[PDB]
C-alpha cells in the first residue's frame, strides 16, 4: 500500500513471452503480428527488464522495397541482451499502415517499449509491469 | 494498469519460469561526472531474480493484465514522443490513497 | 538450348501464334524468401497486380465467339476438354485461385507466387499433361538464369488440320478478329504486340 | 488557470448564451483494447446531449474566457513548444492547495 | 471543497464563440486576428468539447506566396465535426511573424489547442475550460 | 496592342512622350480575392515596394522645374491634376490612396485592386478623360488587359508650335528629364525611351 | 536534488556578496500575446543582497546538485527538455509524510 | 519547508565567475573535454545570475565541422553578458560530444545543458533548486 | 636573398637529388589561432597521419642498410648526422616534436603554430644550417609560401668526382633509392622526379 518514498522507487520490467511457453520459433512468432492503417504509433518508457532468449531483427519491405516499419525515434536503441538474434526477412504484398501485434504484447526496445515496430533493429515481445520496491527489498531480490 | 508492492514484512504482496535473467541500470568517487561515467553500453548490469515465494509467477501473470488498460491510455494521448508514466503512477497513488 | 527444344517438340507440327507482352510503366520486382535468404529480383511484367491482368486475357476469349455459320466455336474446340496452353499461367493451371494461392499468417506471406514458379525451376504440373520448363516462357533473361527476364511469351498451339479441312475453318476464322482485337485492345497497363 | 468541481448535489452543486451544446467526445466489446480491433483515429468520436437545467452552459462559456487571462501567461513563460499537458499540473496543484495543514 | 479520484477525471472542454452570439460571419470574423514578431508559439492539449456552428480553412499568404502560418506538428489534426466549413482566402502585404488573436481566444484543433494558427486546415475560435467529473455525474449529464 | 490604336493619334492633335518602366529583380506577384476565387497574377512592376518608388519618381518628375530667364516655370500652367496616363492616376497620384488599405487586421479585404478594376472607392481618372486598363499595361495577353509585365507612362503635351510663349517651356520640359533618367539611382527599376 | 526552503533575518532549511541576476517579469491588456513585451523585453534586472549570509550558502549548494542531477539525466531516455518542476512537487508531497 | 503552488520553486543558475574560479580566456578551456558514448541531455531553469564572462566559442574539426551539438529551436542565447569572449579553437584528435570535467553545466536561455551547442553564447554554472513565495521574493529581489 | 644562398648547393662537388611528393586524396586543412584571427588554411599534405608517413619513411631510409661488399657502411660517414633540407628538419625529424601537442584538454592551444609558423620550443634547424622556409614549399600564390600544396625533400650528396675511394659508397647509395621509390608500397603519398 503506502510504501512509496521517492519517485524512482517504482520500476517497470517487460517480461518476455517465453515465460508462458509461447513459441519463439522463426515460424510461429510471425503468426501473432498483422497490419492496420488509421491508428497512431505510441511509445512508453520502462526502467529495467528481462533479457530475451530469442530476439528478432526483421526488416519487412513492400514489393517496391520500402520498409513498412516506422523510422525509429532518436531515443530508440537496440535491445541490450539477447541469447539468439533471428534475422527473419520477407515481404507483405497487400498489407498497409503500420505494423501491429494481435495478442496485445508490446514490442520491447532499449528502455522504451512501443506499440509498433521500428526500422530494422532488434526487439522482443513482452508486456511491461509496474511495481513499487525500495533499495532494501530490491537488494535481496536483484541477486 | 495495476501496480503491486512487494515488500518484506513476511514476503507478502499487495496492490512461469524461475530463470529470470535481467539487466538493470547500475546503482572511485569520480563516476558521477559524465566524462568519467561508464557509458550507456556498460551501464547494464547482469542480475538474477529467484522465485522463492511466487515472485516471478505472480509478475508474469501481471504482464498481460496491464496490457488491457495501458493500450487504451496510449490511444487517448495525442503526443507520440516518449511518455513517462513514472509521474502518472505517483500522482495517481497520492490521489487514491486519501480516503474519507 | 535456345531453339533446340522448339524445333523438335513444337516445331512444324502445330500452327501456333506467338505474341510478346511488355510492361513499360511497371517498376522493378524483387523477392526475398521468408526464411533468411537471397534477394532474387524479378522483371517489370510481374508483381502482385499485373499477374491478374494477364490472368484475365484468356478468360475473355471463349466468351466472345466469331459469328461463323450457326455454331459456337471457342478455344476449347480448336485445340487438340483441357487444351495446351504455354505461358506462365499454365504453371497455375490458368486459374485465379492458384495465382493468388497465398500461404502464410497475417504478417508474412510465406509462399505467394513461388509455390509453382520458383519451386520447379501444390504441384506445378501443366493442365495439358505435358512437361513444363521455366525457359520456354521467359524471354530477355541473362546467362543461365531463367527467372531474371523482362518479358512473358504466350503461345497457343493450334492443330494444322492438314488432313481435315472441316475443323480447319473453325481454327482459321477465330483469330481474324483477335488479330484486330490485339491492336484495338483496351489496356492501360499491359502492352502486347507481335514479336 | 482556475477549475470548478463539476460535481453532483452531494440539483447540481457547483464549486470554485445558447442552451444547445453539440459536443464530440471520446468514449470513456471483448476485443476493443487491441488497436488492430479498435475503432481508429476518425471513429472514436461520439455525439452528446447536454441539458442546461441548472444554468449550466452559460457560466462555463463565461468561465472559459476568464481562463485565457492566465493560461496565456503560463504558456509564454515555459520554453517547451510542442505540447504542454496541464492534466498533471492541475492534479498536483489540487494536492498542493489541499494539504494546507 | 471538490473531490478527485483519478487523474483522467479532469476534462478540458473548449467552448466556442459561435454559441456565445459572437459574430462568426466571414465579413467581420477576420478582425479579431493580427500579427506580431517575437512571441513564441505554444500548444495546449484538451480532452473533448463543443464543435462550433462554423469552421475556417484560411490560407493566408504573403505577396511572394509563402503561407504566413506555422507548419502543423504531427500532433495536430483537423477539427472533427463542423456544421459549416467557411473557406476564406485572405492576403496581406504587411504581416510580421506569426498570427495571433486579439481577444486572447485560442485556435482549436483535434484535441490540441494553440495560441497561434497552423497551415491551411480546419480550426475554430474558442476558450478552454477545465473541470472535474467522476463516472456517475458525467454519465448523468452526458447521457 | 498600342501601335494600331495610337496610329490615329499621330496626327496634328497631341504630342505624347512615351517611357517604359520595368522591374528587373522583383519576384512574381499574385492577388487572391478576399472571399474566395482564382489567384490572378499581376506583372513584376505591381508589388507594394515598387510603383511607390514610381509614385515618388512621378512626384520628383512633376515638382522639379527648370527656370528659364526671369519668367515663372510651372507644370500646371502648361499641362492640359494634369493629363497623366498611368496606373497611379487611378489613385490620383497620391500616397494615401495608393496605400488605402480598406481592411481590418490580419488580412486586408482589399488594398490595390479596389481602385484599379473595382467599379470602373474612386474608379475614375484624376483628369476626367477616358482611360482604359490596357493603355498602361504593356505586354498583356489578349482579353486580360492586366496580365502584362511592364509599365508605360505617357505625358500628352501640347505641340505649342503656334504658341511662342510656351515654345521655350516645351523645349526645356524634357531637357532635365533626358539626363534625370540616367542619373537617378535605382537598383530595382529601369527606364527606357521608346 | 536537495532543495532549501527560504522563509521569513531569513530562516533556511534544506563567496561573493554581490548577486545581480535577471528574472522573468512579474497591465490591462498586456496579458494578450499581441500586446506582450516580447522575448527580449521580458527579462527584468535586479539585485540580491547577501543579507543573512543568504548568497554564500546558495552558491555552495551548486556543486552538491551537480553530483545528483548528472545521474538523474543519465537514466532518462528523452533528449528533449526535462522539466524537474513536477518531480520536485511530487517528491515534496511523497516525503512530507515523515513530518 | 512549505509549498503552496507549483510556480513557487525556482532553479537559479549560479555562475563560476563569482566563485573566483578563473574565467580568463587562457584558464577556461582547461575544464572541458570530449567523449564518445554518452547522450546529450537538457534541463530547464526559471531564472539565472548575470554573467561577468560569456563565451561564444565555435570549435571545429580540421575539416571544418563543429563538434558541438546542433542547438534546438528551444535553446536560445544567454540574455545579458558583461563581456563576450569569441575564442576559437580546433580539436586535432578529440571526438564525440563536448563535456565538462568539474560537473558544471553550460548555461543557456532558461534551459541548462550538459553538452555544448554551436556558435552561441553560454556561461558555466550549476543549478540550484529552491523555494520562494511572493512575500519573501520582493523582500529579496531588488 | 633569393640567389645568394642558392649558390652554395649548385656547385659541381654537390650532386643533389630533388624529389617532390604530395597527398592527392587528402582534403582541405584549415587552422585558426588560439585567441582569434584569420582561419589560415593549410595545404592538403599538411595534416595529421600524412606527415607521419613521410617521417616514418625518412627514418627507414638510413635504418635499412643493404649488404654491400663484405662491410657495413652508413650514409653518415659518406655524406657531406647528414644535413636534411626540408620541412621535416624543422621538427628535428622526431615523432615527439612533429606531434608535440602543447596545450590542454578540450582544444589544443598549439600543434603547428609553434613549429611551422613560429619561424614565419626550437624552430630553427638543429644541424647548424639555416634554410629559407620558402624553398621547401612550391606551387603557391604570390609571396605567401604558407599556402601551398607541395613538399620538397633535399638530400645533399657529394659528387666525389676526384675521390674514387668514397665515390662507390655514394654512387650506389641512390641506385637503391630510385629502385625503392618505384617499388615503395604506400596508399597516400606519391614520389615524383623533378
Ligand atoms: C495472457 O495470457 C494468456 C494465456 O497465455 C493469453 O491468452 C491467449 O489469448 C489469445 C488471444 O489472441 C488466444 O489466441 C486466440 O485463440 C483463439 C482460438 O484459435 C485457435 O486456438 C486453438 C489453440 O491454438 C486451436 O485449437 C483452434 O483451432 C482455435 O481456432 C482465436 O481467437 C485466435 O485465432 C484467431 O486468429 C487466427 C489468425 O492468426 C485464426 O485462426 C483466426 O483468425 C482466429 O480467429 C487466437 O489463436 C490464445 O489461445 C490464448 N492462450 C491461452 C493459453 O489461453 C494472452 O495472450 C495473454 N495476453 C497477452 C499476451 O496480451
Ligand atoms: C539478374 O541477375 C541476378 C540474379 O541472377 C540478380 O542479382 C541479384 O541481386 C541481389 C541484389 O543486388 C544480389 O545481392 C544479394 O543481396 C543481399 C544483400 O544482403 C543484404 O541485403 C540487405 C542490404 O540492405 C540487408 O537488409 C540484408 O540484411 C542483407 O545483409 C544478399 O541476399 C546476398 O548476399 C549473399 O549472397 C549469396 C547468398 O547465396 C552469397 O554467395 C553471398 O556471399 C552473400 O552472402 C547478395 O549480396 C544477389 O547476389 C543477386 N542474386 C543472385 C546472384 O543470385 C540481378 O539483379 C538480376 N538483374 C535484374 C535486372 O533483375
Ligand atoms: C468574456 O467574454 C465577453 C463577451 O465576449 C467579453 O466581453 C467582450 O470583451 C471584449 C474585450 O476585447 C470587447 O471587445 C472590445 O470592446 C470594445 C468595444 O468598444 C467599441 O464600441 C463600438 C463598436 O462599434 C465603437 O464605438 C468603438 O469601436 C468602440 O471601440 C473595444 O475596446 C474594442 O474594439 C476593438 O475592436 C477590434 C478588436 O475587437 C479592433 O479592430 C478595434 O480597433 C478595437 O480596438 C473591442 O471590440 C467586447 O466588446 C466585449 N463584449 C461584451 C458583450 O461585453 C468579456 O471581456 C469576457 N469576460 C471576462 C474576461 O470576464
Ligand atoms: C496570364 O494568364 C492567366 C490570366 O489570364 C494567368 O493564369 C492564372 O494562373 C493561375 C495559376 O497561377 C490559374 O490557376 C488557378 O490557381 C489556383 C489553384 O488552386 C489552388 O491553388 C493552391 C494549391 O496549393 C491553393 O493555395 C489555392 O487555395 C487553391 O486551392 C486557384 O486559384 C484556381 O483554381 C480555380 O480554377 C477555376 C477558376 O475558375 C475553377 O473552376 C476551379 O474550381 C478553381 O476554383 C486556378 O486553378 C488561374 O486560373 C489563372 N487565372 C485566370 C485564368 O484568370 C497566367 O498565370 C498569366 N500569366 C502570367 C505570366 O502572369
Ligand atoms: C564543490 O566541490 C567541487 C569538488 O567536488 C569543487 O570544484 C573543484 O573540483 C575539482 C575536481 O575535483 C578540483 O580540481 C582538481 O584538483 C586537483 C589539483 O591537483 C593539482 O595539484 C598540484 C597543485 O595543487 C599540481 O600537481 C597540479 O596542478 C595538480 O593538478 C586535481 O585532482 C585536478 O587537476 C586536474 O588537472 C588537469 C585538468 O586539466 C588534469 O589533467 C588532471 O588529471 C587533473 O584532473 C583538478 O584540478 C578543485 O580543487 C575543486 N575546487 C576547489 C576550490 O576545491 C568546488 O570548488 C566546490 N564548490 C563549489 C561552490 O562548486
Ligand atoms: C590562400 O590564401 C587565401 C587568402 O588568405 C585564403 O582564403 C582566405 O583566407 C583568409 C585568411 O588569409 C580568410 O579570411 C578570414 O576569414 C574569417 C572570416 O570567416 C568567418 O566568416 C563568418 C563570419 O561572419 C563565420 O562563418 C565564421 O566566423 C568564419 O570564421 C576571419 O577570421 C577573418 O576576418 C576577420 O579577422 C580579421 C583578422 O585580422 C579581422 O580584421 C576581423 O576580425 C575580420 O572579421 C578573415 O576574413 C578566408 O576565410 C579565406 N577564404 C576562404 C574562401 O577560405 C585561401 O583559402 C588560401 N588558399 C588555399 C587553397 O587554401
Ligand atoms: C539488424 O539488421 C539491420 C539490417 O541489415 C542491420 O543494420 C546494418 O548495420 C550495419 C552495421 O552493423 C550497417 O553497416 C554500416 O552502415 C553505414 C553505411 O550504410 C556505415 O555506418 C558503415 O560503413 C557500415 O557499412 C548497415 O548499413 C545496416 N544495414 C541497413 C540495411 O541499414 C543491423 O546491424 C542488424 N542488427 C544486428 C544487431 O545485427
Ligand atoms: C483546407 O484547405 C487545404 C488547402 O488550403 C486543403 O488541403 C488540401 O488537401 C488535399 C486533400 O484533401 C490535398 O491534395 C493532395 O495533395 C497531394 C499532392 O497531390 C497528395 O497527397 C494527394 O494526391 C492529393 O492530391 C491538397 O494538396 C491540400 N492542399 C494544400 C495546399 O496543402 C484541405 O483539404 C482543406 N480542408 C478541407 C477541404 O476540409
Ligand atoms: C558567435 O559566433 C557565431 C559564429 O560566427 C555567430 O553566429 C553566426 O552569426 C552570423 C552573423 O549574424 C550569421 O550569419 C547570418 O548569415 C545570413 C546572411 O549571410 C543571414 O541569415 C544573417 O543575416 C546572418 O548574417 C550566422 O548564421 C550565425 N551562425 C549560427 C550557427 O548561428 C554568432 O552571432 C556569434 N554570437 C554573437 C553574440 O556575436
Amino acid at each position: 500500500s503506502g510504501t512509496l518514498q521517492k519517485t524512482e522507487d517504482v520500476h517497470l520490467m517487460g517480461f518476455t513471452l517465453s515465460g508462458q511457453k509461447v513459441a519463439d520459433s522463426p515460424l510461429e512468432a510471425s503468426k501473432r503480428w498483422a497490419f492496420r492503417t488509421g491508428v497512431p504509433p505510441k511509445n512508453v518508457e520502462y526502467t529495467e527488464g528481462e533479457e530475451a532468449k530469442t530476439c528478432y531483427n526483421i526488416s519487412v519491405t513492400d514489393p517496391s522495397g520500402k520498409s513498412l516499419l516506422l523510422d525509429p525515434p532518436s531515443n530508440i536503441r537496440d535491445y541490450p541482451k539477447c541469447k539468439t538474434v533471428h534475422h527473419i526477412q520477407g515481404q507483405n504484398p497487400h498489407a498497409q499502415g503500420i505494423a501491429l501485434h494481435l495478442w496485445g504484447a508490446f514490442f520491447l526496445y532499449d528502455r522504451v517499449a512501443s506499440t509498433t515496430m521500428y526500422r530494422g533493429k532488434v526487439f522482443t515481445e513482452g508486456n511491461i509491469a509496474a511495481m513499487i520496491v525500495n533499495k532494501t527489498v530490491h537488494r535481496m531480490i536483484f541477486s | 494498469d495495476e501496480s503491486p508492492s512487494f515488500n518484506t514484512s513476511s514476503l507478502t504482496f499487495s496492490y512461469c519460469d524461475a530463470e529470470l535473467r535481467i539487466w538493470s541500470v547500475q546503482e572511485a568517487g569520480l563516476s558521477w561526472i559524465p566524462f568519467f561515467g561508464p557509458g550507456i553500453e556498460g551501464l547494464y548490469t547482469a542480475g538474477l531474480i529467484k522465485n522463492q515465494n511466487n515472485l516471478v509467477c505472480r509478475l508474469r501473470r501481471l504482464a498481460n493484465q496491464t496490457a488491457k488498460s495501458l493500450e487504451l491510455l496510449l490511444r487517448v494521448t495525442t503526443e507520440e514522443r516518449t511518455f513517462s508514466l513514472i509521474n502518472r503512477i505517483a500522482i495517481d497513488f497520492l490521489l487514491t490513497r486519501w480516503g474519507g | 538450348l535456345e531453339k533446340e527444344y522448339f524445333d523438335q517438340h513444337f516445331g512444324p507440327f502445330f500452327r501456333t501464334e506467338q505474341l510478346i507482352i511488355r510492361a513499360p510503366l511497371t517498376d522493378k520486382h524483387i523477392y526475398q524468401p521468408y526464411p533468411s535468404g537471397a534477394d532474387v529480383p524479378f522483371g517489370p511484367p510481374l508483381d502482385i497486380q499485373i499477374l491478374h491482368q494477364v490472368l484475365d486475357l484468356q478468360i475473355a476469349i471463349e466468351n466472345i465467339t466469331a459469328s461463323y455459320d450457326n455454331e459456337t466455336v471457342t478455344l476449347q474446340d480448336i485445340c487438340l476438354t483441357n487444351c495446351t496452353i504455354l505461358s506462365v499461367l499454365n504453371y497455375f493451371q490458368n486459374s485465379h485461385s492458384v495465382l493468388d494461392h497465398k500461404k502464410g499468417d497475417d504478417f508474412f506471406v510465406y509462399a505467394d507466387y513461388h509455390t509453382h514458379f520458383l519451386y520447379c525451376v501444390d504441384p506445378c504440373l501443366g493442365t495439358f499433361g505435358g512437361p513444363v520448363f521455366p525457359w520456354l516462357v521467359l524471354g530477355g533473361y541473362d546467362d543461365q538464369n531463367y527467372n531474371n527476364a523482362t518479358a512473358l511469351v504466350i503461345t497457343f498451339p493450334v492443330n494444322n488440320y492438314y488432313n481435315d479441312t472441316e475443323k480447319l475453318q473453325r481454327a482459321q476464322a477465330w483469330e481474324k478478329e483477335f488479330i484486330n482485337f490485339v491492336k484495338n485492345y483496351k489496356n492501360p497497363n499491359l502492352t502486347i504486340s507481335f514479336t
